């Protein structure tokens, strides 16, 4: 039952980079580690295999190396569709294990996100519905966290966020957050705010409004 | 060529059950152990299950051991996935995987994957009815009732004025809204002269979200 | 490509009654035939099969016979706990053919049924959403049409509708339907109407209301 | 006393895929050919595919021919149906059922039946988005930028494509990952910054195509 520890979790790196991502397994595997590539929406793509073994059709830039417990996958010459996932994997006659995954995204400077806040539009309100929404434009890099507090108390399970992928001019991602209330339940309450947390910013940043303006 | 497509992936409550089947081109799984796998939101690969050759060894992850069963089928080329007492965790993108190489040997790497299913298990395993009146006003016989609407799973009960009233009451069989939940009206039939002075409350009980609900219809 | 065809497909009757359920194939199946009696939301029971014999536990008032292409289910004696339906079955090696089924149930005289109109009670409006409720009560036989009108344009697609077991003590049944839309679409119309079709009618019912009133 | 019990019945859309599932108590499948039948709305019963001991034989109503697969795992004792292509007269209930009898032979009928699990396809395989304005505020403008969207609710399935004024207008936006709701429907939003200097003398208008269901609509975003 082996444990295996990728690193880093974010590798952030420019075109033309030579990188090198490790994986660390928590007890000696000998050779049984493969490597796989995973873009966004896709199916994972065997790159390597028994550590070291490059599969026909693989770019001779993908190197991987290691034994016992120490593997790596090195790219030398880091191309634009370079950038995704990579996974390593203990293989075994009937069972496997996962790294983390090691995401590749293009290095930039940190970026603080602008926050703006919206209310549910009327039109929806008379529908019975409240979506609140909060967006985190441009920031870098991609952790940020986002709370929503109604009246001061922190929100739990009626929220969902989406992330964009990195923004291919700025190289910036984006985070929607939609706080979702039945019309009743949005009634009962006065002050919606939605506090960001990032590296970027001094502190946290929160915007809110009164219900009923 | 050699490919394999997932089916059945859906959205779930927790607690319910889903199962995902497999099928491939090009080539039999007679002779490989395959494999499914999972991606949870946060990006990172899961190993979940292994069913070897002729099914002598299944394997699963700690995490669905007692709740997941996978199961091959030879003669058609398929492989199912069982998931039961799901929980949100299991979330996830499933894919099949096959364990193969040029030439098989007693371990190889995943060397062909699915496009995957998207599997979504929602947190609330049940959720209680909203009761609503349905108001009276052919004179001398009046009718009135309950609509009790959007709970889940089954079932609810219904009595009237905790029970004392049983006599012309009706409790229709639920039916399932395009929505995914359940509702059901329960109506009684009444001397046209009672409405105000007697009172009329319908009790529902709803055991698997612990929700017990009275209601009084009043005319208008 | 046998085809099952049973008679008649309701059969009204008295406690006390012998009846008797004919089931016809398309071609000759020998004594390959088989009945099953199912209640409302229960799985089917198999009573009789080799179109002659019972299964352990079936009471001695259910009998069946025939071969080639037409077979009886005979019960002498109906009780209570008979009021069911019964399917026959042409069952083969490796598939099998059903007829239609047969509900027997308690016979007694026509009655038309009494209709009732309920508009959406102004709370769950609130919430965004209109159902309104037409009930058909205590009637017979159990076939009955509802036909959803607004502002006397014919509805479907937005209706749906259950009908109660037989009475326990008049021996009726009831129905009840709902028409749903968003409380948009309910105030974009004045006139609600259900309209009834049963044999215990000279002709089709209306009840209606006017939206407001 | 030997039981049957069916799991996976649920809503489908229309052209959808399900898969059933049949596990037993207090016997085992291999010596029996096993089966699956449904109750249509109608009342009546339905048979819809056998397969015999060995996976010898797989047989299908004509109705499902094409649509439907039905496996067998004699090892663990379950039985399969997949379902695919789902059509709304697909809408019953399924039992799986065993063909047996005291003493086994080449042709006996169905002695025991699982309780049934209800599976009910819908006709409507796609469903149309709601659009509601992310309205430009003082909450959502700071400096010389000013902020405003479009929220694209309650649509199935994936996906939708979202333009501002035609195409206009590319500079600045964007259109997240949709998202699932418990609904079973999607959401997502489009945004867009633009300067506040703008508001008032600029339209703004989210064009939304929602292919599948081959629904468009354009949703003028304005102040307040
Ligand atoms: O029936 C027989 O032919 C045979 O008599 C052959 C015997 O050798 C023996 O087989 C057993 O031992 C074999 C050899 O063991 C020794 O040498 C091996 C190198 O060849 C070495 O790895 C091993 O440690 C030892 O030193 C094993 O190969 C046999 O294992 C196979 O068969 C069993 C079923 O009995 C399976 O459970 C195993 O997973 C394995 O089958 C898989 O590998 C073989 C190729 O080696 C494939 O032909 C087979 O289709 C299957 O392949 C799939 O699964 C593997 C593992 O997931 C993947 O890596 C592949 O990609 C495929 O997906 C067995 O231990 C005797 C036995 O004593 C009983 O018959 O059998
Ligand atoms: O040792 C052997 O296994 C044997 O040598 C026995 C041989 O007789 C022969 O088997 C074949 O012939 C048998 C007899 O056939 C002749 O007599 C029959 C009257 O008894 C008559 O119907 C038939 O047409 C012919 O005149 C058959 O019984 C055999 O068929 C059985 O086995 C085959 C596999 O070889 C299966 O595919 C069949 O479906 C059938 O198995 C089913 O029935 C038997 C009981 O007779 C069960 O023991 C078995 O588990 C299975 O039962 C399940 O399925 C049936 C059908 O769906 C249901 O009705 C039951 O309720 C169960 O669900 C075979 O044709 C040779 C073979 O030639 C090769 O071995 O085998």
């Amino acid at each position: 039952a082996v444990v295996m520890t990728q690193s880093p979790s974010t590798l952030s790196a420019s075109v033309g980079d030579t990188i090198t991502i490790t994986c660390r397994a928590s007890q000696s595997i000998e050779t049984w580690l493969a490597w796989y590539q995973q873009k966004p929406g896709k199916a994972p793509k065997l790159l390597i295999y028994k550590a070291s073994t490059l599969k026909t059709g693989v770019p001779s830039r993908f190197s991987g190396s290691g034994s016992g417990t120490e593997f790596t996958l090195t790219i030398s010459g880091l191309q634009f569709d370079d950038f995704a996932t990579y996974h390593c994997q203990h293989y075994a006659g009937y069972s496997a294990t996962f790294g983390q995954g090691t995401r590749v995204e293009i290095k930039r400077t940190v970026a603080a996100p602008s926050v703006f806040i919206f209310p549910p539009s009327d039109e929806q309100l008379k529908s019975g519905t409240a979506s609140v929404v909060c967006l985190l434009n441009n920031f870098y890099p991609r952790e940020a966290k986002v709370q929503w507090k109604v009246d001061n108390a922190l929100q739990s399970g009626n929220s969902q966020e989406s992330v964009t992928e990195q923004d291919s001019k700025d190289s910036t991602y984006s985070l929607s957050s939609t706080l979702t209330l039945s019309k009743a339940d949005y009634e009962k309450h006065k002050v919606y705010a939605c506090e960001v947390t990032h590296q970027g910013l001094s502190s946290p940043v929160t915007k809110s409004f009164n219900r009923g303006e | 060529e050699v490919q394999l497509v997932e089916s059945g992936g859906g959205l779930v409550k927790a607690g319910g059950s889903l199962i995902l089947s497999c099928g491939v081109s090009n080539f039999r799984i007679s002779a490989h152990t395959m494999n499914w796998v999972r991606r949870v939101p946060g990006g990172g690969l899961e190993w979940v299950a292994s069913i070897s050759t002729s099914s002598t060894y299944r394997d699963y992850a700690d995490a669905v051991k007692g709740r997941f069963t996978v199961s091959r089928d030879d003669l058609e080329d398929f492989v199912y996935l069982q998931m039961h007492k799901m929980r949100v965790e299991d979330t996830a993108i499933y894919y099949c995987a096959r364990k193969g190489s040029d030439r098989l040997s007693d371990n190889d790497p995943f060397d062909a994957w699915g496009p995957g299913t998207v599997v979504t298990v929602s947190p609330a395993s049940t959720k209680g009815p909203s009761v609503f009146p349905l108001a009276p006003s052919s004179g001398g016989t009046a009718a009135l009732g309950c609509l009790v609407k959007d709970y889940f799973p089954e079932p609810v009960t219904v009595s009237w004025n905790s029970g004392a009233l049983t006599s012309g009451v009706h409790t229709f069989p639920a039916v399932l809204q395009s929505s995914g939940l359940y509702s059901l009206s329960s109506v009684v039939t009444v001397p046209s002269s009672s409405l105000g002075t007697q009172t009329y409350i319908c009790n529902v009980n709803h055991k698997p979200s612990n929700t017990k609900v009275d209601k009084k219809v009043e005319p208008k």
